[PDB]
């Protein structure tokens, strides 16, 4: 008559590692670590990401008149830009301070966007005629539709002194741009002064823009540039432009849904049609696991990101044959 | 295995026992077969299922990386910014992996312990009735029916 | 806990032992009481104040904020030296919560192996002169007065 | 006869936490986390902080005039500064670098300002004119006591040539600025000159500002503003300026006596009379703990900061009941 | 140590076993010496090398500092960056005094179970055959020459 | 008869440490942290690096006239310079994104050097008078061999107009810069014309400079200062210079052949006629040990660096006596 003392085993084929040995079949494992994603964007907790195809932020929010999908979007969860996009600013320049942009425009939900400085109100000076074969739209010559081109009316360019008050409650974020031509002639041609400035003004702006007549590079067939400038117009503010040349008008604003909470991804990817509460760049992920090692990048309720391949825990004890 | 029992003095688990992780196989007149030790069996159960909650939680503070665009003339703060959010995850990689690592080892030795305990606990009880095998078995003296071996599965094993 | 003294085969603590942390009770004919064990003590005393001595000294080299402060248009770097900062007091934080749950866990297996191999370093030098009650308890066969007593906690029972 | 092995217990009800256990009674710990402080601010090992009330580091540089407890004031162990001080640049404007001066602030406990340029000094302009509504001291419109606002003589504004010599062996912070007027009648009115600059030069310095005469906003009725710069004068170095007009004059300067490790705090809190080692924005320390959880910042021989609630260590064994 | 016999139960080493890390003295009629036990010894050799092993790779992903100029008027990038770098080397610097502290910890204890297991597994097997002599050393009552020491050492004593 | 179960000892000396014992005596120990170097800089594998002595950086790539040891250097591994060279921009000034070209310098193994402005070629221009006391060859006064001082023809500075195209599959680094006189005189003398300016141009290059006569310590014994600038020229897009006067223009520009993996370092030392396959700025590192404590910065095949002093792994077990 026998008494035994002993413990489970079973058909579990499962290992842990530990210090001393790697590989060792455990009768029972749990492996908390996430490598499956689904390979689509996904709306967050159903509400869509702003999925920029092939418009860059910038040709978004100046309008770029290739971006007509984007000219006033609903609130976004995320945004979701390329790599490379091939319509950025369709005229050639510099978007100032763009990266600094983005940054708030990674804390902001929702725009919505309203007239700031109409297209008819331009008595003195045409506005019209600020178009560029750079930037087609359906064949014809065009321009950013969010800012105006004006160019000069019967060979006479008078100051314009024009002014904007913010009496929407949001912080409006406010855009223009200025000219620099490529020749002496170029510059009279279309403003007629021949040297020019244009002074930007807020309460905490104190800007004065002056064109920057320079020989270079064609690139999308132009020998000029346009340079692009922003503001934040705290609500209750004015600002004050002023300019005899140059000058790319404001027409629209746009007025500011702070919602918060949000990012711009990297991602060739086109969306999905699905939901998720956690995204990244590379796809969607649907998990309890304390971790996963998708993507470093991610929004909404996440695992931990690792870079492990494998991350498996002994519950059972060390499974004998 | 640190405490000698597992794959140590009891050279194998018991497929037989489906019924818990530690406890008994006993053979007498009557037949036999296997009783896991319920006690046991619920405080490593306890043991391991706080572990793995304590190794989720602790865990969860965890490093988010944030995307952060600079251009053409600001590379130095840039590769700054990749040098410090790939240093993070370096840090807490190797914090997970190796935290994992050790616990797995002490989850092992955990459960190692426990049959150690649960042999000494049947031993002492089985004074100088019985002769320990030296395999997870001790062999009576005289004989012992379900009444009996159930004896020493009840703790209450002891002759008064 | 690992070593199965301390609430283990041993059920509780003695409340009459006020004079170290692991020793001897005694009960004979000339009555009855305590009596610390002063080399396992103070092993453990060294032990366990050699690693609060080393906790404290391996966390000392920790990050130190420093205030920096950056205008309306450097958004991006602030967010940068915000990420920074609190990416190191995440990861002592973790680090020094941590090496607490687990230095804390080996503290206490220290003293349940204390308590087991004072224990077995009794169970030895009583031979065959004593049931081994299995709860903490030797039972002489032989009456053993406080000489005979006082020969097993100096270590220097046996009948030679 | 019976001799046992056991173990102490005590009434201790002291928890410590483990992997496997939470709330394990053990009958002696060593609470190693320090969660109290006194609330204040204090002196650091004797040495009293340089507490800028109401005044901005910048409002206390150049001297606003609301901003006279700190004209001269003594080595300091660390400066305190609230949220939004309200003593800021009273006439509006900006302060250049700004925050990199702040930086330099951050190894610096003591200053000694000396003159450089005195007011009565100027000949051919005039130094006791240039005053603003806007900075007021005492009812009557005042100025940054730390600059002159020079104003055109007999209604000419002569070149400016003036050279600053340090022979002093320390470095000097020389603080300057330029008037921004918001028309070219405030220029004639003030300076006569409609064209100005300023330059500056030392061994490092190449500086030509230029005033932007735009359109603004009115912050503290004023639609002018200011924009002060400032630079490091190395012992035996000249600085040399020169303008025909909106020139703000050094007439003080600072001596750095470069005591090196400070910090510029930010705390809604007055001064406390105490005294202390450790010291953090909302009070200061008095411990022998090794970690802290109070705040992140703090100057002087501090605990580690951690975000923990609580870090206790056994020292004793599992306490029975 | 917390396995009781490495400087426990057994005083000291044996500068005579030059041949592996754990053994057997015999002590007989035909002379006296000493045999390493290839089996422990092998097994320990094995975890520790894995253990080193472990230890250098887990530890080779580790922040790599790299060089960054700044200007006059870039001090707070820079400094960021310095207490950046600084910061992880702190981290990194601590994670691996850390893992030498505790796995030396664990590694001594290891040779001390291990010495443990194979003392419990002769007393099995020398059953009651021989006075357990509290010191290593078991004395048997009958007479044991090299065949019957090669019977303990061989695994195969038990007179069947 | 007795058979004893037991233990290894010996004569070991080593000590390792724990977090209950310190200095605990082990018969095996691994020592795993190398502490030693051959504090030479070497090849790294066989690849002799740039050893700027005395040159900085800057220095270097203007070319210098002390820095002749460096007109056209072959491949490296790693540069070193020294903390404060002495032959650095000859002719006082400022190198404009100094730091940020550095950096490039980090990814760049090798610069082949190619004229893209011939010195003989200027027509209406002096080329060969552009030299300074500053910048002394042998004796005579010199100048940054790379790039030309151009001085007034017969005293008149014609309008320049030159333009190089990139025709090599290379991206190309073009150095040029500016001359700030200290006096209306200075001006008129070397180039004629009183209002000037460099305005350059390529695909993403807007420029206009324009020099800013000021007043100013000698450092050097001169009294104005250069100012340079540069680009990165894609490959087939073409930089167009254009100026009246003040123009260092290009003659050399370097190629970059990109092996990447490189950093500058900061090293008193000398060449040391080695090899090794890990480099640190103090002496390099031949070792087998998974970490080091000799410099954080290295290149090459290099251990981990660590702060600490000692770092041994127990391998045996207890050596007690
Ligand atoms: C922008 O317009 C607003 C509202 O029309 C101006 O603020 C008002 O101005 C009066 C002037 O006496 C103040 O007393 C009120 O506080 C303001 N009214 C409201 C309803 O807020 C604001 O000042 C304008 N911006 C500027 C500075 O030109
Ligand atoms: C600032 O003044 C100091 C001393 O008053 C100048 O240093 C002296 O100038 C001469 C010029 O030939 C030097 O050779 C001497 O070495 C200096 N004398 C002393 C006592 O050191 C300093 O050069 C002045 N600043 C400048 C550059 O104009
Ligand atoms: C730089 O020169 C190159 C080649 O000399 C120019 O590229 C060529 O331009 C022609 C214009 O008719 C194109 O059709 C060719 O495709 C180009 N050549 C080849 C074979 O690549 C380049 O455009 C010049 N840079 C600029 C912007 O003017
Ligand atoms: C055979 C015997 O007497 N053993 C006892 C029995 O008395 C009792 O029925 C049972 C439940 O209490 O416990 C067992
Ligand atoms: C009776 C006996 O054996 N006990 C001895 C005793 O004789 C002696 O006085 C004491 C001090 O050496 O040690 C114990
Ligand atoms: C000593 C003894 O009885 N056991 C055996 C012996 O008979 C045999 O010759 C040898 C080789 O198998 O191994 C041992
Ligand atoms: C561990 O097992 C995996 C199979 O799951 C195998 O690919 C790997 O090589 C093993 N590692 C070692 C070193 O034993
Ligand atoms: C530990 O004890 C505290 C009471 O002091 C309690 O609030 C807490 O929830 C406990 N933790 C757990 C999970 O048992
Ligand atoms: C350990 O030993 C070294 C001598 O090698 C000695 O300098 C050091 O102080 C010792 N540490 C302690 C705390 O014993």
């Amino acid at each position: 008559d026998q008494i035994c003392i002993g413990y489970h085993a079973n058909n579990s084929t499962e290992q842990v590692d530990t210090i001393m040995e790697k590989n060792v079949t455990v009768t029972h494992a749990q492996d908390i670590l996430e490598k499956t994603h689904n390979g689509k964007l996904c709306d967050l907790d159903g509400v869509k990401p702003l999925i920029l195809r092939d418009c860059s932020v910038a040709g978004w929010l100046l309008g770029n008149p290739m971006c007509d999908e984007f000219i006033n979007v609903p609130e976004w969860s995320y945004i979701v830009e390329k790599a490379n996009p091939v319509n950025d600013l369709c005229y050639p320049g510099d978007f100032n301070d763009y990266e600094e942009l983005k940054h708030l425009l990674s804390r902001i939900n929702h725009f919505e966007k309203i007239q700031i400085i109409p297209k008819s109100s331009w008595s003195s000076h045409e506005a019209s005629l600020g178009v560029s074969s750079a930037c087609p739209y359906q064949g014809k010559s065009s321009f950013f539709r969010n800012v105006v081109w004006l160019i000069k009316k019967n060979s006479t360019y008078p100051t314009i002194k024009r002014s904007y008050n913010n009496t929407n409650q949001e912080d409006l974020l406010v855009l223009w741009g200025i000219h620099h031509p490529n020749d002496a002639a170029e510059q009279t041609k279309l403003y007629q002064n021949p040297t020019t400035y244009i002074s930007v003004g807020t309460s905490t702006l104190n800007q004065r823009l002056v064109p920057r007549i320079a020989t270079r590079s064609k690139v999308n067939g132009q020998s000029g540039r346009m340079e692009f400038f922003w503001t934040i117009l705290k609500p209750n503010d004015a600002i004050n432009f002023e300019s005899n040349g140059n000058f790319i008008a404001p027409e629209y604003a746009y007025k500011i849904v702070k919602k918060g909470d949000s990012t711009i991804m990297k991602s060739e990817l086109e969306y999905g049609n699905c939901n998720t509460k956690c995204q990244t760049p590379m796809g969607a992920i649907n998990s309890s696991m304390p971790f996963h090692n998708i993507h470093p990048l991610t929004i909404g309720e996440c695992p931990k990101y690792v870079k492990s391949n494998r991350l498996v825990l002994a519950t059972g004890l060390r499974n004998s044959p | 295995g640190l405490f000698g029992a597992i794959a140590g003095f009891i050279e194998g688990g018991w497929q037989g026992m489906v019924d818990g992780w530690y406890g008994y196989h006993h053979s007498n007149e009557q037949g036999s077969g296997y009783a896991a030790d319920k006690e046991s069996t619920q405080k490593a159960i306890d043991g391991v299922t706080n572990k793995v909650n304590s190794i989720i939680d602790k865990m969860n503070t965890q490093f988010e990386a944030v995307g952060r665009e600079f251009n053409n003339l600001e590379r130095r703060i840039e590769n700054l910014n990749k040098k410090m959010e790939d240093g993070f995850l370096d840090v807490w990689t190797y914090n997970a992996e190796l935290l994992v690592l050790m616990e797995n080892e002490r989850t092992l030795d955990f459960h190692d312990s426990n049959v150690k305990n649960l042999y000494d606990k049947v031993r002492l009880q089985l004074r100088d009735n019985a002769k320990e095998l030296g395999n997870g078995c001790f062999e009576f003296y005289h004989k012992c029916d379900n009444e009996c071996m159930e004896s020493v599965r009840n703790g209450t094993y002891d002759y008064p």
